C-alpha cells in the first residue's frame, strides 16, 4: 500500500510518516499510479477542499479517506476500515455527492469514455501534463494542439481552457474559428471528477465569437 | 496553516 496525504501541516504529515512507516504503507509527496490511498485533511463530517491530489486519488478509484482514518486508527490502538472514514464530499461540489466512493466502485464505466480532450493554452496552479493525467484516468485520450483532434465516429472532441489564466488575451473566445469542437471551461473537468459523473457542458462552455 | 497545495474553488 501506498499513499499521499493532502492539506495537512507539516507536523500532521511527519505522525502521518511514522504511522505509515509502522504498518508497512510507502507514504510519497506526490500521487502516482502506484497510490492506493489519499489521505485527506476534512472536517469532522468528511468534506475536504478541492486538491490535485483529490481530484487525481478519484479519477483513479483509489481510497480517498480523512486523516481522521490515521487518527482514530492511533486513539483505538487499531487499523480500522478505510470505508468507514472515506470522504463524503468537498465544499465545491457538496457535502455528500460520494464520488470517491463511486468513482471506486465504477471504473468499469469511466466518465470521459470516448472523448478526445485538448488541454488548450495557460492553466495556473495545475499543470498541463497534470490536467491531461486526470483526463485519461478517466478513459480520455489527449491531444496537444487543436489540430490534432481525429473527427471520427469512435471518439467525441472536447476543448478545456481555463480563461482567466489567459488575463488580457481574449484568444479564448476565437477557439471556434480554429476547431469544431465545443470549448469548455476546466470546472468542467474538475466538477465531473468530484462528482464521478461526465456533467452537461451547458453551463461550461466559453462563449465563441463568429 | 495547512499545506502549500494549490486548491480548487467554485
Amino acid at each position: 500500500m501506498s499513499m499521499v496525504v493532502s492539506g495537512l501541516t507539516p507536523e500532521e504529515f511527519m505522525l502521518v510518516y511514522k504511522f505509515a512507516r509502522k504498518h508497512h504503507i510507502t507514504l510519497t509527496n506526490l500521487i502516482t499510479e502506484e497510490t492506493t490511498h489519499v489521505v485527506m485533511k476534512t472536517d469532522a463530517e468528511f468534506v475536504c477542499e478541492r486538491t490535485l491530489k483529490y481530484f487525481l486519488g478519484i479519477a483513479g478509484g483509489k481510497w480517498v479517506v480523512s486523516y481522521f482514518w490515521v487518527t482514530q486508527s492511533i486513539k483505538e490502538r487499531k487499523m480500522l476500515n478505510e470505508h468507514d472514514f472515506e470522504v463524503r464530499g468537498d465544499v465545491v461540489n457538496g457535502r455528500n455527492h460520494q464520488g470517491p466512493k463511486r468513482a471506486r466502485e465504477s471504473q468499469d464505466r469511466k466518465i470521459f469514455r470516448g472523448l478526445e480532450i485538448c488541454c488548450y493554452g495557460p492553466f495556473t496552479n495545475m499543470p498541463t501534463d497534470q490536467l491531461e493525467w486526470m483526463v485519461q484516468l478517466c478513459g480520455a485520450s489527449v491531444v496537444k494542439e487543436l489540430s490534432s483532434f481525429t473527427l471520427g465516429t469512435g471518439v467525441h472532441p472536447i476543448v478545456v481552457v481555463q480563461p482567466d489564466a489567459w488575463t488580457e488575451d481574449n484568444g479564448f473566445h476565437a477557439i471556434g474559428q480554429m476547431c469544431e469542437a465545443p470549448v469548455v471551461t476546466r470546472e468542467w473537468v474538475l466538477d465531473s471528477v468530484a462528482l464521478y459523473q461526465c456533467q452537461e457542458l451547458d453551463t461550461y462552455l466559453i462563449p465563441q465569437i463568429p | 496553516p495547512g499545506s502549500r497545495s494549490p486548491k480548487f474553488k467554485s
